[PDB]
């Protein structure tokens, strides 16, 4: 897709769907189970678990046929682990007594956060302004030290071992940009 | 590919080769036995839903009868038409993205097909449509810069295909440019049984590569994010080794 | 002597911050082929000029090193010339294929500039024989694909429409749209993709 | 080095100083009389798509028909001034495809006293482009925009993208 | 079988919602429902006979207007598929003709709409307003300046006039409007300024008719004395040929048969003119249109004896075309102040009618060939006021109220302007009407110092100057909008040039061919020309 240099990076809407192209959990608040009634019969997704599914029981399907499932009242989603305070808790002490180590995090990080509360919101055990604040002080910390680490661009390589797919996104175009112009400096003067 | 596991290993595959062509500066070969599955898999399945779709229609408009049930009925032909959109998206959004890649290189390539020592053929890198594609604009473009500005063009320098001078006008691809890249490690479930990755302290198995330019050693671990040029990475690439994010 | 070509480059930049800030295909410039004539014009007077040295060269009379330094600043003007004129028409046909592409290869003359009159008349059967290739494409194995839709990946299902212009009622799959004007439609998204590319409607 | 790029083609008509070390009979008919031959070492000021080739090709002792003197872009009062503070330096006054000159003129001339000096330069810039791109409003200051104003013409497309990358990230976060 | 609408709407919807085609109309579903009826059989059952149809509908449907809507005319797609599964040229006057501005800074011919099709109409649209006559002699300027600057020879520089003002001793190159100021001397007009002109020493180029009101290239010195330019010498500017005219434009549909340009977008076609070339190298000679001469008579005795015998040898071989040109009535017809005896608009009507009983011993020649009338000078709506002198140039056609039996007579009538234009397949031909030698002769003007070198000059002078009238308004007005009709832009192949002081005559020049009809009654002899659409000329006589 040209769109000027939108051929370069990935748009947030097709990280959105490329997260959402995911397994998740759910509690199904109806029953399909076979007569011992229209099957499924998708291509990109295991149907024996939506076709053999019984109310009230746990089983895990893609994050969009959640969502759509939610849409009416024939879902209940199962928040994740690290969807809570006494998770975030432990994770920020982490940050902070680290000055220099990225702690471990999903990869779909703020981006599950952003659809789970502006779907999700009923089903959260937790108050949701809490989370949310935590999760922008995660956000904060984070931020203050890629853009510490950001001082040292060698020509060489660089590593960054649990930054998530937005923060990569926002920052690739300025740092290979700057990289690039620097091997063509060095290359030239060889 | 010579046989599928199942269909969302297709997808799987097709997502990563989308991701892989994205952002590479280089235009890769051309996976046509995916394709061949996935649209015949595609038109299977608007077969299947137009059958289903006009026989509840002919139940429903012959006579009063019985309404369809609710139930189990939307839910199933929704999930599967919105399924096959956001295929077809996927699928348009990585041939846009090939046609801009060869509308870029259409010289470059053209002077690469015609030499007969490149091992590398523009059969296998591209499908027949892209080579009528790349053919009927080459020569249209041609025409067009010929009888705009090149009739009143000296002779001695009258060939756009000059390489000579002061300044040439093949644009190669930029091999050297910076990507950020994901190391998989090995494809299979063993992931310990390739010939080149070694070992570190605390194990950490590893992938080592050299910089020729900048005569340095790299080492390249499983799960670690780097930021490393392409023309060094291009095999690892290449053997489904590393991802590029 | 070339500086004259200087002034269509720097013009081209221009045009490209219109293609930069706009992030849209939308009132192309009109073009500037009478300077690109004279400096034709000028540079036939080199090639006549070249051709004169060459013929004293020739005859014997011309001093060698003036004929090769001679030839090379002609030469050197002659390739900073096509390569001004031919940075200008790389950009003007990149633009035109960028809009060619988008709007399903129909040039839309029913609603993007009314005429496209201030397009060269080249550049015009570039355009429609440009349009005839991406329809002829989509005509292959990729019938079942529309390849000029839309780019954004599919969010939702349902949405709210608005309608913005007047028509009649439009025939669709099982169903009909009576399009009155300024009217709200709670329809699915994959069936009124068409109607909002053309304009007529609007609030996704 | 891109032949249908516009910022190279531009870049490319900038004049350098220049020296005739070999006399030519009948030359400067493009700048003077043309019957009047053009001296030994007569200084013009000549384009640099000449001044590349024609210093390079000897003609012929296959001395070149001309010398290129060193411009006073590159000198010791300019290195000077760039060691001492680069932050606040604009370096728009001095030129405007000040980075792509540079590149052809260490391309041409081997000096390893450009490239480290030129790399911390545009390693210092980075950050404060970066923090004035990270800064997105909810207009301002004096500060912001006169940095702006002092950027060179090849780091307007850096702080553009950088600067669309955050307002897409933004946009996409708070709906 | 009477079809269910439910059930046949996605299988043309698919088709002209998915792959091609949008917005399908009911009107649209109820043509396809009754195609459907009409090829009905081993329908939706039968894939590739019907799917192919409405691959053919598109095919018929998308060159019309856009095709974006299908309205109750899918009846007529439908007729249209089933007739696709001389003729071609047509005969346009100066009112109907189609009206094409032109602007300097751009150099584009620009389309204008035509009031008749936008406006009302109902009361008074055809007044022009009054800007008109303003912009016409710019207009006029401006199409001259870029024919003279398009010219191979020049690429020398002209000057505008009011450049001349500051320098002196030096000689110059211009062009404008000779006239007469209102003082009595002889001037140059420009965009502007004016000058005054010298001519006590002036070498002209010969073979031109120096007339006042035509453009003229004027070399000489300026002299800051007086307001002087001392000129060397005066030439016409030069002409150019039909095919660098229109590749300029590409091929407009100017004159357009195939497709009309409006103001939404521009036109344009090429490939169907060979097509047509070809098509008119078979079956020319079938096709042979014969004109007569001018100022034919409807009351003497006479020249109604010649008429039936010409008649009489032209039934037994119809043309395809034949045309009438000049005055029908030897007096002019104006007021009339006697009651006792017939009027003059009766005698008029009378005039006519008995050409109507003439006719009916013709049968073939009414049968296979049409009629085209060509008003004279002193006609019924000219003479009326101009009581037969000369007047307004875009004449009005012959009033219908006077010609109620020639057009049931006849199965194929046409009444024209003075100026007409009629489009071949692959020819288009200008009848123009007039006296030109006359009218050159006397105004001539002077310069201080056997019969086929005038007609010579009158073509080279017509064709350099490009323009039917070369005159002022002061001689020959002009309807203030319909001037373009006048306008001798991208020229036509074959020029019907009717005179009645001149000799007859067939020359050619510069891609154009001109031919000079006289009086069809001369010297106790009646004369009249065919011409053959292949170059070749015949004339022939009855005693």
């Amino acid at each position: 897709s040209l769109p000027a240099h939108l051929q370069q990076t990935f748009s947030p809407e097709e990280i959105q769907f490329i997260v959402e192209n995911e397994p998740i959990k759910i509690f199904p608040r109806i029953t399909t189970r076979q007569k011992i009634h229209t099957r499924w019969q998708l291509i990109t997704t295991d149907d024996k678990a939506l076709n053999n599914m019984v109310a009230m029981r746990s089983t895990e399907v893609v994050l969009w046929i959640a969502l759509l499932l939610k849409q009416q009242s024939k879902c209940s989603i199962v928040a994740p682990q690290w969807l809570t305070t006494k998770e975030l808790d432990r994770k920020i002490q982490y940050e902070k007594t680290h000055p220099d180590r990225f702690s471990e995090l999903p990869w779909n990080w703020l981006v599950l956060a952003r659809i789970l509360f502006n779907k999700a919101k009923d089903d959260f055990h937790d108050p949701i302004h809490e989370l949310r604040g935590k999760i922008q002080d995660l956000r904060e910390i984070r931020q203050i030290k890629v853009l510490k680490g950001l001082k040292y661009l060698n020509e060489s390589h660089l590593q960054l071992d649990n930054l998530s797919l937005l923060e990569i996104n926002e920052l690739r175009p300025f740092i290979t940009e700057i990289m690039d112009k620097l091997r063509e400096i060095h290359t030239a003067s060889l | 590919t010579q046989i599928y596991v199942s269909p969302q290993q297709d997808f799987s595959d097709l997502m990563k080769s989308w991701k892989n062509e994205r952002c590479s500066p280089e235009l890769l070969p051309y996976p046509h036995q995916l394709m061949k599955r996935l649209l015949n898999r595609i038109s299977m399945q608007s077969q299947l839903i137009e059958n289903i779709s006009m026989g509840f229609l002919d139940m429903q408009n012959a006579s009063n009868a019985n309404p369809p049930m609710p139930n189990e009925s939307k839910l199933p032909l929704l999930c599967m038409e919105t399924e096959l959109e956001r295929l077809k998206f996927v699928i348009r959004s990585y041939i846009r993205c090939r046609l801009s890649k060869i509308d870029k290189f259409s010289l470059y390539l053209r002077q690469l097909n015609e030499d007969e020592n490149s091992l590398i053929s523009l059969t296998d890198l591209l499908s027949k449509d892209e080579i009528k594609y790349h053919d009927t604009h080459s020569l249209i473009w041609l025409k067009l810069v010929n009888d705009s500005i090149l009739k009143y063009m000296p002779e001695e320098l009258q060939a756009i295909n000059d390489t000579e001078g002061s300044v040439n006008m093949i644009d190669e691809p930029d091999w050297n440019k910076f990507v950020f890249i994901h190391v998989n490690g090995p494809p299979d479930g063993k992931w310990n049984e390739d010939p080149l990755l070694q070992e570190n302290e605390f194990g950490k198995p590893c992938y080592t590569v050299t910089i020729p330019d900048l005569k340095e050693e790299v080492e390249l671990t499983i799960g670690s994010i780097y930021v490393m040029r392409y023309e060094v990475i291009r095999d690892l690439l290449r053997d489904d080794k590393v991802a590029l994010i | 002597y070339g500086d004259l070509g200087n002034k269509l480059v720097l013009e081209a930049k221009r045009t490209k911050q219109l293609y930069a800030r706009s992030n849209q295909d939308v009132n192309l410039p009109m073009y500037h082929e009478d300077i690109i004539r004279n400096i034709l014009k000028e540079v036939s007077n080199l090639r006549k000029n070249t051709e004169y040295l060459k013929e004293q060269q020739q005859l014997g009379m011309l001093d060698d090193k003036v004929a090769k330094c001679q030839y090379f600043v002609t030469l050197l003007c002659m390739e900073r010339n096509k390569r001004c004129l031919l940075a200008y028409q790389r950009l003007r046909t990149d633009i035109l294929d960028s809009m060619a592409w988008n709007n399903n290869g129909l040039d839309l003359m029913s609603s993007s500039q009314q005429d496209t009159n201030n397009l060269s008349h080249q550049e015009q059967e570039y355009l429609k024989e440009y349009c005839d290739l991406i329809t002829d494409l989509k005509s292959g194995d990729l019938v079942d694909i529309d390849l000029s839709g839309s780019l954004v990946p599919p969010s939702d299902v349902f949405i709210d429409v608005r309608v913005l212009k007047d028509a009649g009622e439009i025939q669709t799959e099982y169903g009909v749209f009576n399009l009155i004007k300024d009217s709200q439609f709670f329809v699915r998204q994959s069936d009124v993709e068409r109607l909002i590319q053309q304009g007529y409607l609007q609030k996704i | 080095m891109g032949y249908y790029d516009i910022d190279d083609v531009l870049a490319d008509g900038t004049e350098f100083p220049c020296k005739f070390q070999y006399d030519i009979p009948g030359l400067g008919y493009l700048e003077n009389n043309p019957g009047r031959p053009i001296t030994k070492n007569t200084k013009l000021s000549l384009p640099l798509w000449l001044a590349r080739i024609l210093a390079i090709v000897g003609g012929d002792e296959p001395v070149p028909f001309v010398e290129l003197l060193p411009p006073d872009m590159f000198s010791t009062k300019v290195m000077n001034a760039i060691k001492t503070d680069p932050v606040a330096l604009d370096l728009h006054s001095i030129n405007s495809h000040f980075f792509s000159l540079a590149i052809k003129w260490i391309m041409l001339f081997s000096e390893k006293e450009l490239a480290n000096v030129v790399s911390e330069l545009l390693l210092q810039r980075a950050q404060e482009l970066n923090h004035h791109a990270s800064s997105l409003s909810i207009n301002t200051n004096i500060a912001t925009s006169t940095f702006l104003l002092k950027l060179e013409e090849m780091e307007k497309e850096i702080y553009k993208k950088s600067h669309e990358s955050y307002k897409d990230t933004k946009r996409w976060m708070f709906k | 079988v009477k079809i269910q609408p439910p059930l046949l709407r996605p299988l043309a919807y698919r088709v002209l919602s998915r792959k091609y085609g949008l917005s399908i109309k009911s009107d649209g579903l109820s043509a396809l429902a009754e195609f459907v009826g009409t090829n009905i059989g081993a329908n939706w059952r039968q894939g590739p006979a019907t799917i192919k149809f409405l691959e053919q509908f598109a095919a018929v449907w998308k060159q019309q207007e856009r095709g974006l809507f299908i309205d109750q005319s899918g009846v007529k797609e439908v007729i249209q598929e089933m007739k696709e599964r001389r003729d071609y040229f047509k005969v346009i006057n100066a009112s109907q003709q189609q009206r094409f501005s032109y602007n300097p800074h751009k150099m584009q011919f620009i389309f204008v709409p035509n009031k008749k099709q936008n406006g009302l109409g109902g009361i008074a649209g055809f007044l022009p307003d009054i800007e008109d006559k303003v912009q016409m002699f710019l207009t006029r300027y401006y199409l001259t300046n870029d024919r003279v600057m398009r010219n191979e020879n020049f690429q020398m520089s002209i000057t505008p006039i009011k450049n001349l003002l500051g320098r002196d001793a030096q000689n110059f190159l211009l062009l404008g409007l000779l006239n007469k100021n209102f003082k009595g001397n002889w001037s140059l007009e420009d965009p502007s300024g004016s000058v005054e002109i010298d001519i006590s020493q002036t070498i002209p180029t010969q073979g031109h008719y120096y007339v006042p009101g035509c453009m003229v290239l004027v070399e000489g010195i300026y002299y800051s004395v007086g307001n002087k330019f001392h000129v060397t010498s005066m030439t016409l500017p030069p002409g150019e040929r039909r095919e660098i005219t229109l590749e300029t434009i590409g091929n407009l549909d100017l004159l357009g048969i195939h497709g009309i340009s409006n103001n939404n977008f521009i036109a344009r076609l090429d490939k169907d003119l060979k097509i047509r070339l070809h098509l008119l190298e078979k079956e020319l000679t079938d096709h042979k249109f014969v004109i007569l001469g001018a100022n034919l008579f409807l009351d003497d005795l006479k020249i109604m004896t010649a008429l039936s015998k010409i008649l009489q040898k032209l039934n037994d071989d119809p043309p395809t075309l034949l045309i009438w040109q000049g005055s029908f009535t030897s007096v002019p017809v104006f007021a009339s102040m006697s009651s006792r005896n017939i009027s003059s608009s009766t005698q008029f009507k009378n005039n006519f009618d008995a050409l109507a009983t003439l006719l009916s011993r013709f049968d073939n020649l009414t049968e296979n060939t049409t009629m085209i009338f060509i008003p004279g000078p002193n006609d019924l709506w000219g003479s009326m006021v101009s009581l037969g002198a000369s007047g307004t140039l875009p004449q009005d056609p012959i009033p219908s109220a006077f010609t109620k039996k020639i057009n049931k007579v006849c199965k194929n009538v046409v009444w024209s302007s003075n100026p007409t234009r009629i489009a071949y397949l692959s020819q288009e031909i200008v009848i123009f009407r007039d006296d030109l030698s006359g009218r050159f002769k006397r105004h001539r003007l002077e310069f201080p110092f056997q019969k086929v070198q005038e007609t010579r000059k009158l073509v080279k002078t017509i064709l350099d100057q490009g323009h039917l009238s070369p005159f002022l308004d002061s001689l020959r007005p002009i309807s203030w909008d319909l001037d373009h009709t006048l306008t001798l832009c991208p020229i036509p192949s074959t020029m019907v040039l009717c005179d009645t002081t001149s000799a007859q005559f067939d020359l050619t020049y510069n891609g154009c061919k001109v031919i000079n009809p006289g009086s069809f009654i001369h010297n106790r002899r009646a004369r009249y020309m065919e011409y053959v659409p292949s170059s070749k000329k015949t004339i022939q006589e009855e005693i």
